[PDB]
């Protein structure tokens, strides 16, 4: 203008959105446990 | 008498047990749901502020 402002205004663009937090519960895996050697006992089976 | 009265005092034990876990179950579930639906009041307010 007369004074320097000017005639078509500026631009204001969109700024960045908020995000959405992720987190993960990743999960592992231990395998069952091999079953012992078996042994004969001395005493009859409803006291063992 | 006593060997079946011993299998039903363990099975009382049992579902003792069971009751306990199903409610930590569903008190574990409610701890999970209220934290997401936390985490989505605080985006929304976010975006309000």
């Amino acid at each position: 203008t007369i004074d320097g402002q000017p005639l078509s205004l500026s631009l204001y663009a969109t700024p960045a959105d908020p995000s959405m937090l992720l987190s993960a519960a990743i999960t592992a895996s231990q395998g069952g446990g091999d079953l012992p050697h078996a042994v004969m006992p001395m005493y009859r089976f409803p006291v063992i | 008498l006593e060997n079946a009265k011993w299998g039903v005092s363990q099975l009382i034990q049992f579902g003792n047990t069971l009751l306990s876990i199903t409610e930590r179950q569903d008190a574990e579930a409610l701890a999970e749901i209220l934290q997401t639906q936390g985490s989505e009041l605080a985006l929304q307010s976010i975006k309000m502020q």
